[PDB]
DNA sequence: CTTTATTCACAAGCTTGCACAATCCCTGCTGGACAATTCTGAGTGATGGCAGCTCCCACCTTTCCTTCTTCCTTCACTTAGACTACATTTATTCAGCATCTGTATTGTTGGAGTAAGTTCCATGTTAATACTC
DNA sequence: GAGTATTAACATGGAACTTACTCCAACAATACAGATGCTGAATAAATGTAGTCTAAGTGAAGGAAGAAGGAAAGGTGGGAGCTGCCATCACTCAGAATTGTCCAGCAGGGATTGTGCAAGCTTGTGAATAAAG
């Protein structure tokens, strides 16, 4: 019974996008799920602290961008910021 | 009842500690390394298991789950992937 | 800020060896790999290999296997290239460039290059040379033999100067490059567009792919103004 | 109504923007969420996952394997300085260690 | 209470006689099969001397090793 | 000392009667003006009910609530206080160490700027000098 | 007969155990040790299999990292044999 | 569904724990002062301990899928964060304070 | 209409109301029971009183009648439980514990 | 514009820091390594503080930004607010 | 003339700088170094004095802890003189390298 | 679980020196100070001193300075007490007890005690001798000279047995002690109350103050039932 | 039956030529990598001379040593 | 003593043969998307002023540089034993199967406890006031 | 009118009721998975020797670190001015939350399948011993 949600299908879709013929085991999927949850918790905690420091009650894309800059190393943070900015621009320009 | 567990740190044998040192790149191991390694392992295990049992007790459960061990490790700065 | 100091010109007799340094400054030395490129008039630009100072792991081109050896010295932040048995067909300009370990990153900062004088995927550029005045539009093509998922970069090289990065990841503008340049395309067809021309736009434009194990450069397109 | 295509397709992402927004709202991080924060966040997570998966797939192909196991993920993470710094205090289950023997330990000629 | 001291004392005497006479436990298990037609592994002899098996199985295996003990002291 | 205990006991039973009647302390302060023409504030009733004011103030405020208790058993508003604005407060506090005694000539000039009476400015500067003295 | 010199088989085991990823301690003794350690806090505790597996993985990872630090300490002192003082120095510098 | 002049706008004029720390110091050491730097250190300590215990209690409530942070969560967070005798005496003080509070 | 605020009710010097408001506005949980701020405030008061008494004893064994950051550093670093609780904390102007290695001493 | 300021962390200051740390004898090459280590630590902390300042849309680096950066590197500092 | 042997002046300096609590680096050179480092991240930046003081306190505490670890590493190698290899080993074990 | 093992009885001559260990197990040895007290029939219990093994920090009573020296061995988790120049008035029972570094904590666990025979605040217990039935109410008082802020503990000691902690902090029940015992008071007036007297309530009851530097015990009250 | 005589004569010729010029098996393996870009250990050379390798392996390594012999006869 | 050909043990590659686990498919079900409404949080500005810059000067404490003294670090050489390597014996572990039951999970109140709102009240500061000069 | 003290009104945050809701004990029922026990292969650990090679002790050289003394420089602290931005306050409007629907994306369970382990066979090599120079 019950129902537990995970990032398995999204990680599989990303894997098929970057490696169309490479598979992944269940243990590797669990490792990827733990990694995604850890990175989500880290970025969300940094964004929450940044919002609390500036007396704001809203977490925006600016807070997530600053948290990504704080938490990730150099080229990793730069490419992550580029991908996030591209996603936000395409989302706003959509509809 | 379930009997009682006594000693049990001698079950972490000398060849097991030797293999753990071999994975770490150790070429030569002194004869007194094994007792110190057993003490260090027991201290680390006690520190993790105390937090895991505290997490289990707060949940009003009698079974220590893998999630409790994961939170206990994560709170000690020893985050573990693959058991969430 | 970020710079790579190389050595001067070298005169070498056949059968000997030559070492060139790549002293890097302005960045964390261990977090970026050093790539080595050989440029000749006969075959243009060719990728030799790279060395990662973080773990000292190197990867050489198959045709350059054994011909060149890469070494790192983290104390001085230096990367040395050793060429043994200097063949007569080895006179060329050897550039050392910085590349992030990220797959999306490209060879961004290049050294001046050291000239040495001795006593796969095919990249096809459609316009070998084109004529344009000060204010037209310029388009170049970089058709790929195989499929590379957007792992294409564009470089502009003035005569007797190191190459300069313009577009990385086939669409993104490089650092310090104006928005007039624009990359487009993915898969096997890629295009580089210059909106309005300028007297500083007179140079040779190459396209490099780094989606596969051996990195291959384009044939080269020559651009002159007026 | 009309179709209701998902927010992830709107942002051109594979990761779930709606689930990320729901987790942000219920994670007790802030009173409000700004509706571009989940998109940014999902994009960053998808980029990190794609980079790690590409490195792990390359490591698997180097070992003549078509399936990624935790050893390939450990090899990808430990062989990248930025990724290793991001996951410095993280243990990967069944990932092993990087083969590294000190130069002094090797036999002398 | 009554039986456990008996099988413990018999196991101690068996191990002492085996160590004194020099036969190995694998040789004990093979000679049991040779004499009485029921070969038993070296793990069985180890568990017998180490009291690991159940009381019923230890009691069942006791007379075979008793016959081996009384035979071994003269041949 | 017996008068202090008597005042404490009396304030105790007026608090008990007021809680029994449901009237607030502000209700007592408002009804004091109806009873005597002497309206008192919430703070004055709180100070009296806590029994920490001056003995002379205690005796002065005593007979009014002696009559008020009998009024509540079966049965001109003052005063306006000048709450200075923050900008006006800054304009007034600009002259701490420059003009210790602005006097009437500066007071009349500054009072027209802030739209307040000259007496209010004089009282404020006198209170500021008294505070600086202590 | 044939004999390898001392250190050759040690280097071979170093190469072999750095290539594999499976656990190096037997499951049963570690489970008994975990049960005995947990019996000092609670009285009748049951353990999931995944809980003991995660505890074992964390323990082997910690011991391998501590042994790498101890090997660095031993090599720093112009030695190839790790001693208890190397482990103590590594745990002191780490903050344990 | 009504604002009624919006009284929520309160200004925190650099509020700290200095008055209560001074009260505790007078309780434990009646004749002893404390410098301004030491009081700032104690304010930082109190804020750090508040943040640590509150974060641990929030994580404890989130793990158990509860929406409320009660004294049980605070007690478990105190047991997790503080060392042995410190955690025991802190638990005793918290239990005594809660019992005194819910008795009048 | 009444009196006897929450700090007086719990027998505490620390502000129960301010701790309740900080818990409610800190984004820690959806709801806060009214035993959590009292427990918290009691724990914070206990830790404050413990370190304050240790620092006061350290000042008293210096012929000083005032606590400075050096006394707080001496009190914290001389207790292993307090040192473990604040092992990753730097006290400004607190100095270090006087400690010289036995090998460095001459003889 | 400032340049060549790591030499302002002089040799006697490094000897004083070593003496507070309990060091008895100091090698001659220790000073350059100490300057490099201090430069790396200062670069990391100042980059984090400048990121915190830039997020607030300020031009003045405050003590709060430095304290927040030191906390997020695990090096929590008392006596400077917060 | 009386000449102090080495190891006594060092012990006196150790006791003296361990008893005191004042900052050991001069304030003006550290402020210049802080501004020089920060100018590479943003231009026209300004610092409160408390921010520079906090940075100096953090840097001094970090250097003192690193020197304690370096002294432990040097004593482990049967030495009293700290060398750059001791600092490198102490930073490597701490996780900074 | 927590144990403090000691040695047997020492027989010694005047002018000699005696060293006795306090080998401890069952807890973190560096987290709890080891206190040493001496018991003689003439003046009851006396606080000798203590040693904290975490920093090896000792503190001795003023009247025991020089006569007693404390040392710690962290490797074996043991504490040694040395007495030099044993005079006639040293034949007594020496007890070593555990005590946390927290100011509120008291001596919770005591060793068996070694009998060594050679061949300020005053605590006042009012009832020196006392009688009670098997169900009566009883009370003892420990009025102090100076003001101690609830740093008072109540101990019970059977004959020829180490003292057992009953109350710490003047109101708190010790670990394992039933709720029958009740501590009360503060400041200078304290009291220990026993609800009903069992057969096990026949012992000597002592009160110890640890508010000031020299810890002083009470005179003691002997309670035998029926 | 037909091959093994031929490889025996070839091995005798190789051993005689190696002894005559004074070359060593290690030197033969090192030089072979220089000539043909594929170094082979001395174990393979000595096993080839001792005929212990299989027929397929001997046939595979025959032309390499055949080229080495004519290379060594002049240089 | 220097090298240089057997001998040996080991890992590494080539080639089938499955079997367990990964991939895929079906069915609900529930969580995310449409959409209009309501509710605030935060961007624009305007402002008053604090604090961060700049410059100047006088002092002297600190820093830098050179010389000589000391003693600490580094090689060199020995050797005693404590590690490693291996064959043999002994012992525990591992895997599958079986039983048993305390425990965890789901379900339906539903009463205690908490959020939101309004007003009432206690405290620090001070505008106003009585008394004197 | 100045100066003194005395009293009383205001700004502000906390507490007392008051009601609406929501949430998490509280039994009830039922899988089910963790524990215990057997039994036989499988793998490993323990013992006992042989023997190498490594850590440690001694000793000497040299060179590097430090102490001392003098010359110089620049850090420190105070005093001014100047203004840039920073924290506060007030407004509105654009974005974020609410709430009722429903539909289609996803999780659990069941079929399909194929990647990689395992077994063996062949092999090439590094380590280490016996021979030859």
């Amino acid at each position: 019974r019950s129902r537990k949600e995970s990032y398995s299908i999204y990680v599989y879709k990303v894997l098929k996008q970057v490696h169309p013929d490479t598979g992944i085991s269940s243990k590797a999927m669990g490792i990827m799920n733990s990694f995604v949850n850890d990175i989500f918790e880290r970025i969300a905690g940094e964004a929450s602290r940044l919002a609390h420091y500036n007396k704001r009650s809203t977490i925006t894309s600016r807070e997530i961008q600053t948290a990504v800059r704080l938490l990730l190393p150099g080229e990793l943070a730069k490419h992550a910021v580029s991908e996030g900015t591209k996603a936000v621009t395409k989302y706003t320009s959509s509809k | 009842h379930r009997k009682v567990l006594r000693d049990n740190i001698q079950g972490i044998t000398k060849p097991a500690i030797r293999r753990l040192a071999r994975r770490g790149g150790v070429k030569r191991i002194s004869g007194l390394i094994y007792e110190e390694t057993r003490g260090v392992l027991k201290v680390f295990l006690e520190n993790v298991i105390r937090d895991a049992v505290t997490y289990t007790e707060h949940a009003k459960r009698k079974t220590v789950t893998a999630m409790d061990v994961v939170y206990a490790l994560k709170r000690q700065g020893r985050t573990l992937y693959g058991f969430g | 800020e970020v710079q790579l100091q190389q050595s001067g010109p070298e005169l070498v007799e056949p059968g000997t060896s030559v070492k060139m340094p790549c002293k890097a400054s302005g960045y964390t030395f261990t977090s970026y790999t050093i790539q080595w490129v050989k440029q000749t008039p006969r075959q243009g630009l060719e990728w030799i290999g790279y060395i990662y100072p973080y773990n000292a792991g190197t990867k050489y081109n198959e045709k350059f296997k054994g011909k060149a050896t890469l070494t790192s010295d983290k104390s001085s932040s230096t990367v040395y290239m050793e060429l043994s048995s200097l063949t007569s067909e080895d006179s060329a300009v050897y550039y050392c460039a910085r590349k992030s370990s990220r797959l999306r990153s490209t060879l961004d900062y290049w050294g001046q290059g050291t000239s040495v004088t001795v006593s796969d995927i095919k990249m096809t550029q459609s316009p070998s040379s084109m004529h344009a005045s000060l204010g037209e539009r310029v388009t170049i093509t970089c058709k790929a033999s195989q499929d590379i998922r957007s792992y294409l970069s564009w470089y502009q090289q003035k005569p007797w100067k190191s190459p300069k990065t313009l577009i990385y990841y086939a669409t993104s503008l490089a650092d310090g490059v104006p928005s007039r340049f624009s990359g487009s395309g993915s898969g096997q067809d890629f295009s580089l567009t210059i909106n309005n021309l300028e007297s500083d736009d007179t140079a040779t434009y190459y396209c490099l792919q780094h989606g596969e194990s051996p990195y291959t450069f384009g044939s080269g397109t020559k651009l002159e103004i007026k | 109504r009309a179709k209701a295509k998902s927010r992830s397709s709107r942002a051109g992402l594979q990761f779930p923007v709606g689930r990320v927004h729901r987790l942000l709202r219920k994670g007790n991080y802030a009173e409000r969420v700004g509706a571009g924060a989940p998109v940014y966040m999902a994009a960053v997570l998808e980029y990190l996952t794609a980079e790690i998966l590409e490195l792990a797939g390359n490591a698997a192909r180097d070992n003549k394997k078509t399936r990624i196991i935790p050893r390939h993920l450990q090899l990808a993470i430990r062989n990248d300085e930025e990724l290793n710094k991001l996951l410095g205090k993280v243990t990967i289950a069944q990932g092993g260690v990087l083969p590294n023997i000190q130069a002094v330990l090797l036999p002398k000629k | 209470k009554a039986l456990q001291k008996e099988l413990e004392q018999f196991a101690k005497l068996l191990k002492q006689k085996r160590i004194t006479l020099g036969y190995t436990q694998a040789d004990v298990g093979l000679t049991l099969g040779v004499l009485f037609g029921k070969v038993f592994s070296q793990t069985t002899i180890c568990r017998f001397e180490a009291l690991q098996l159940s009381f019923k199985n230890m009691c069942k295996l006791r007379p075979l090793l008793q016959k081996w003990v009384e035979e071994a002291d003269n041949n | 000392k017996a008068l202090q205990k008597e005042l404490e006991q009396f304030a105790k039973l007026l608090k008990q009667k007021r809680i029994t009647l449901g009237y607030t302390q502000a209700d007592v302060g408002l009804t004091l003006g109806v009873l005597f023409g002497k309206v008192f504030s919430q703070t004055t009733i709180c100070r009296f009910e806590a029994l920490q004011l001056s003995f002379k103030n205690m005796c002065k405020l005593r007979p009014l609530l002696q009559k008020w208790v009998e009024e509540a058993d079966n049965n001109a508003r003052k005063r306006k206080r000048t709450s200075i604005e923050n900008r006006v407060r800054g304009n007034l506090e600009n002259l701490f160490l420059q003009c210790p005694k602005p006097t009437l000539q500066q007071i009349s000039h500054i009072a027209q700027q802030l739209g307040l009476e000259k007496d209010v400015v004089r009282v404020w500067f006198c209170n500021r000098r008294q505070k600086g003295k202590r | 007969p044939h004999r390898y010199r001392p250190g050759t088989v040690a280097l071979r085991e170093i190469r072999r155990y750095q290539k594999s990823t499976e656990l190096l301690i037997r499951k049963l003794p570690f489970q008994r040790l975990v049960r005995e350690i947990a019996q000092d806090f609670k009285t009748d505790l049951r353990f999931q299999s995944s809980a003991v597996m995660a505890l074992q993985e964390a323990c082997e990872a910690y011991l391998v990292g501590l042994f790498e630090d101890t090997n660095l300490c031993a090599i720093h002192a112009k030695r190839v044999t790790i001693m208890p003082k190397d482990i103590q120095l590594a745990r002191r510098i780490r903050g344990e």
